[PDB]
């Protein structure tokens, strides 16, 4: 879920970057470091909104690098298990249904799908209709879900959805 | 242990500020407007794009003022901050749907009290 | 295990593989099948690239369980001259689409019936359940019928409608008007203006009665865009009048310049879809997927024409408001529902048509590969090589049966070449090969073939393409069959086997989908659906295998040929392998072909399908095998027609029907010694008498049963010609005539002034900058213009395919 928190980061700056463009360079160097990454503590960070303040540049003795502890205000995406969210169906397969929750994707097997939504591989589009073929749930549909499990894979989040709860379908 | 159904969140995330999908769409669009201009600048990543379309597919309202109003009418009650966004993005029709989808709404409020708020949400939907 | 029943069942192995199982017809659903297939598979496409015949073919396939080869090759009179092998394949492919559409229609009919029951328990369905579902001639309009159903009745699984109905001309009527192009249904006035009716419905969700107007217009737009009739009319409009607009993206303007494939359409404006070429739209969609180009499909207006119908004339000023509301409702519907979805549908159709053309091109190339004949078994010597810079050349003498007999390695330089030539001549004298084949890799093939010619004349020598040999070399099967040989030796054996017969080598080396896809059938092969391309290639293989017929007794004795009885009609991977296993276990080789069911357990339907397309080498048998031989088994003739052969032979010999001495076998065993006697028989009079006796029309079958007794498995392939100079040019160079874009920019390396400037291309093609640009014939050398040795990139202005010479350009003005 998208959130807004004030996070911090300390970046080391090479001496040649000194001069009138110094603080401008500090900002421009922070920008391209922490965007679109993910962590096991705060989760996926979407983008940085504003930079709170630059710390005082501590000249590291021995090397020319000066490190600036800079606090920033960014919007972060961390899903939790049991949250009910909306997503778009990306692929329908007999092995399972693939969705996409923003920067993270999930997957739903037939086990999590009650027997109503039966396979449709004979039709050109793989969908999951019912015996009467009224509720047709195919690719590219805003189908809600419930994250029943979270998993981060080397700075890449991967939750797992389900379809066991009622009112999980077309709005 | 971390299940938002029973409202258990880490300390780093308890004091965090919730955001609505339509709410973050405006911020992302503003950043897109900032970076698409100011040439001699890095272009936006595909992650930015896949969040743009994601929050654009679920924009219940596009007006800036419609956001603070729907949050003001919610913060006046005694709901949790976590219930602020999941109950403002999905926009359930009947209070029974909201209570069945969210286990924390069962027994937390009265049925008609919840449904009046749900009807308010449906009215504010454009 | 599924394989067990597949091998045990009585249907063709390829019939059980299909997703939609083949179920019998009724002769009334079969006629509808035929009509739908004829209309849909024989209708003009959107890009520039008898029903009784289809009825008969479908009846055969679905009731008689006759595979497309058995229909093409023994049911000609039913399908010919209007249906051929590829036509039958297309019909059987479209049968799957018909079955899918029919199952979808049945499911939707059951849904509509359940919904009618539910509503009767409580708009409604009166003729839509019949009119729409029954009249569904395509999957697309089936979506139009269903989605329209979902719009209204999708809410119930077990009041803005007031404004929409008070909007005049209910959506079905609007669809009728659009279909008729004139106001068939008049509009319905109201004794008020839109706002006053808005006050009634503006309560909670839409205060500010303009909001209820917006809601009502949105409802009307949904109802219009979901109406099946409006959908049909607008899809037709898109089909006929559709323009293609294309512009390059920021990533596209820079990296598409006279060498990127999308250069010709980097900028498009109102390009009608009717003018799209064979695979042009496939390339357009691939370029758009790469992100270097953006497109859109539209008609520009059409909205101005449409708005005239949902409209009223009088200027009362209380209908101008209604007219404006209706006009903007149609505008919204068209702009955000119909235009976008119709563009998506048209783009999908055009892309699928381009994919189909690419698949057809690959199929045609494979056909040309497999329709190249044997050579005139034969001892073939195959020479293969590589860059040759510190790398030897291997030649393999492959026996006529296809088994390699022996190999020879052929590794200051003048004497080494002389010794190599001497040893090659010694080998040729010792073991005289009928044909010497040189692989095709680069210019060195020409020198190799010329040296082989110089050797042989003191027996032909032909250049051979080297592309299936590379795949064989890299394949693990080459390692399996030859553990000791180096890879280049595998190329020699592959070349010899292919020259002996391409079909026997293509089927053996293209044993899997991945192996077949390794070949280069078309530049866009990788982008078409794997399933369709594989099906087309396997259909080509099946056609050529049944049109050749597979010799059984050689596939067993020489297991190299086992792969051919996979593509026999009626007789698949599992079935073919089971038949081979049975023959191997019984340790018996077919002296006779009606013996298939006698010694094996293959059902009547499979025997009927497969057995016409299996050869028996009756002239090759001897020793203990002489004990049992049916002489008709050595031919294309099938054991349902073996009485008509043994009447045709008796009649052609004028044997007295009243003589107890008219042995019908012995009459054939005189006709197969003297086949010229069959020319004196009037087959048309014989066929008219069989038809009178109630055996049906057999005119075309009797002409085959004559042509076949005149030559046992008469080969129809075009003989192994030598490749034309264009073929050699495109083979050794490894690029096509389109690749040699006259005016293309190429990086070439200058070698030395022989009066001109010799530049060696990376493509192995010599590049001669003309003396006109050089400007020095008897004047000082062109050293001032450029230093010898280095590389330059120039533009082609002439070609010498017969000599591998290409004009170049030095002036940057030509470069511009």
């Amino acid at each position: 879920m998208f959130y807004h928190i004030s996070l911090e980061h300390e970046i080391l700056l090479h001496p040649r970057y000194f001069g009138p463009n110094l603080l401008n360079t500090v900002k421009q160097k922070l920008f391209t470091e922490v965007e679109g990454t993910c962590t096991g503590k705060y989760g996926f960070v979407i983008a940085v909104t504003t930079i709170d303040n630059i710390g005082a540049g501590v000249i590291q003795p021995g090397r020319g690098f000066v490190l600036y502890p800079v606090k920033y205000k960014a919007i972060v995406f961390r899903p939790f298990k049991g949250e009910v969210v909306d997503a778009v169906v990306t692929q329908v397969n007999k092995v399972g249904l693939f969705t996409e929750i923003g920067p993270m994707s999930c997957f739903i097997s037939r086990h999590s799908i009650p027997s109503e939504m039966e396979f449709d591989p004979n039709s050109n589009p793989p969908c999951y209709k019912t015996m009467d073929e009224d509720i047709v749930i195919q690719q590219d549909d805003e189908i809600r879900l419930k994250i029943v499990g979270t998993r981060v894979d080397k700075n890449d989040i991967f939750a797992i959805g389900s379809l066991m709860d009622d009112y999980l379908g077309l709005v | 242990e971390e299940d938002a159904s029973q409202l258990i969140f880490p300390k780093e995330f308890e004091t965090a500020e919730t955001l609505l999908n339509s709410e973050v769409h405006m911020l992302l669009e503003h950043r897109k407007q900032q970076n698409e201009s100011a040439e001699d600048e890095q272009e936006l990543s595909e992650v930015f794009m896949k969040t743009l379309n994601y929050t654009a597919r679920f924009s219940r309202f596009k007006n800036r003022e419609t956001i603070a109003s729907v949050r003001s009418l919610l913060l006046q009650k005694k709901l949790h901050k976590f219930e602020l966004a999941c109950l403002a993005n999905l926009c359930p029709e009947t209070a029974e749907e909201s209570k069945a989808l969210i286990p924390s709404l069962e027994g937390r409020f009265e049925d008609e009290e919840l449904q009046q708020i749900l009807d308010d949400i449906q009215t504010k939907r454009s | 295990d599924q394989d067990n029943e597949i091998r045990a069942t009585d249907l063709p192995e390829r019939f059980q593989l299909r997703s939609i199982p083949v179920k019998g017809a009724e002769d009334d659903e079969l006629e509808e099948e035929a009509d739908w297939i004829y209309r849909n598979a024989f209708a003009t496409p959107t890009i520039s690239l008898t029903i009784q015949k289809i009825k008969e073919a479908l009846g055969f396939m679905r009731n008689q369980h006759f595979e497309v080869p058995f229909i093409a090759f023994y049911r000609k009179e039913y399908v010919e001259p209007e249906l051929h092998i590829n036509d039958l394949w297309r019909v059987w492919q479209w049968d799957e689409k018909w079955t899918q559409l029919r199952i979808r229609k049945e499911n939707l009919t059951r849904l509509f019936e359940k919904m009618q029951a539910y509503q009767y328990e409580q708009r409604a369905l009166d003729t839509t359940d019949m009119e729409r579902l029954k009249d569904v001639q395509s999957m697309d309009e089936l979506k139009d019928v269903y989605n329209h159903f979902l719009l209204y009745y999708g809410r119930d699984i077990p009041g803005l409608d007031g404004l929409a109905k008070k909007f005049g001309l209910t959506p079905e009527q609007f669809g009728e008007n659009l279909r008729d192009s004139y106001q068939r249904h008049e509009t319905e006035q109201f004794p008020a203006e839109p706002l006053e009716l808005a006050k009634d419905y503006v309560c909670s969700q839409f205060p500010t009665p303009e909001a209820v107007l917006e809601g009502a217009r949105y409802m009307v737009a949904l109802q219009i865009a979901r109406e099946p009739l409006v959908r049909q009319v607008l899809r037709q409009t898109f089909q006929e009048r559709a323009k293609l607009n294309i512009t390059p993206t920021k990533k596209g303007r820079k990296d598409v310049d006279e060498a990127h494939y999308a250069y010709s359409f980097k900028y498009l404006k109102n390009k009608p879809v009717k003018e799209l070429r064979d695979d042009q739209f496939l390339k357009i969609c691939l370029a758009e997927d790469e992100g270097l180009l953006t497109t859109d499909i539209s008609i520009d207006t059409y909205f101005e024409e449409i708005k005239q119908f949902y409209y009223r004339d009088e200027f009362s000023h209380q209908v101008q408001e209604w007219n404006r509301q209706r006009t903007m409702a149609i505008e919204r519907a068209l702009q955000q529902f119909l235009y976008v979805q119709m563009a998506k549908e048209l783009k999908n159709k055009l892309l699928a048509e381009a994919k189909e053309y690419v698949i057809k091109a690959c199929s045609r190339k494979l056909y040309n590969w497999l329709r190249v004949a044997p050579y005139r078994g034969i001892r073939v010597l195959g020479i293969a090589f590589s860059s040759a810079r510190d790398h030897p050349v291997f030649c393999a003498l492959v026996n006529g049966e296809g088994e390699v007999t022996d190999f020879l390695r052929l590794p200051e330089e003048r004497e080494k070449k002389a010794q190599d030539i001497e040893t090659l001549k010694k080998f040729l004298l010792n073991k005289k090969p009928h044909v010497v084949t040189v692989a095709g890799e680069n210019r060195d093939a020409q020198m190799l073939i010329e040296d082989v010619k110089r050797i042989v004349h003191e027996i032909g020598v032909e250049l051979v393409d080297n592309e299936l040999a590379i795949l064989y070399m890299n394949s693990k099967k080459s390692e399996a069959e030859f553990r000791d040989y180096p890879p280049v030796l595998r190329q020699a054996v592959s070349l010899a086997r292919r020259i002996q017969d391409p079909l026997i080598e293509f089927a053996q080396v293209c044993s899997s989908d991945e192996d077949i896809l390794c070949l280069k059938f078309h530049p866009l092969q990788e982008h078409v659906v794997k399933e369709e391309l594989l099906n087309a290639l396997y259909c080509e293989f099946i056609n050529r295998v049944n049109e050749v017929g597979v010799d059984v007794n050689r596939a067993i004795a020489h297991p190299y040929s086992q792969a051919l009885i996979q593509y026999v009609c009626g007789l698949g991977p599992r079935k073919g392998t089971h038949l081979l296993k049975i023959l191997k276990q019984n340790n018996t080789r077919l002296e006779s072909r009606t013996q298939l069911v006698t010694m094996c357990h293959m059902g009547p339907k499979v025997f009927m399908n497969c057995a016409g397309f299996l050869k028996i080498d009756t002239a090759s048998l001897g020793d203990s095998t002489d004990s049992y031989i049916e002489v008709l088994d050595g031919s294309r003739v099938h054991p349902e027609t073996y009485e008509w052969a043994r009447k045709m032979a008796v009649d052609a010999l004028e044997y007295d029907e009243s003589a107890e001495d008219a042995n019908p076998a012995g009459a054939l065993e005189e006709i197969l010694e003297n086949p010229e006697r069959l020319k004196d028989l009037d087959l048309d009079a014989f066929a008219e008498e069989l038809e009178r006796q109630g055996y049906g029309d057999k005119h075309i079958t009797l002409y085959d049963i004559r042509a076949e007794l005149s030559c046992r498995y008469k080969d129809l392939r075009t003989a192994y010609r030598s490749p034309n100079t264009e073929e050699i040019f495109n083979m050794l160079t490894k690029e096509t005539p389109e690749t040699f874009y006259i005016g293309k920019l190429i990086i070439c390396n200058v070698t030395g002034i022989a009066i001109g400037v010799k530049t060696r291309l990376d493509n192995g093609v010599t590049g001669f900058i003309p003396t006109k640009f050089l400007s020095d014939k008897v004047v000082k050398r062109p050293e001032e213009r450029v230093k010898v040795g280095m590389t330059v990139h120039c533009r082609i202005m002439k070609i010498d395919i017969e000599k591998f010479s290409a004009d170049l350009t030095c002036r940057t003005s030509d470069l511009m």
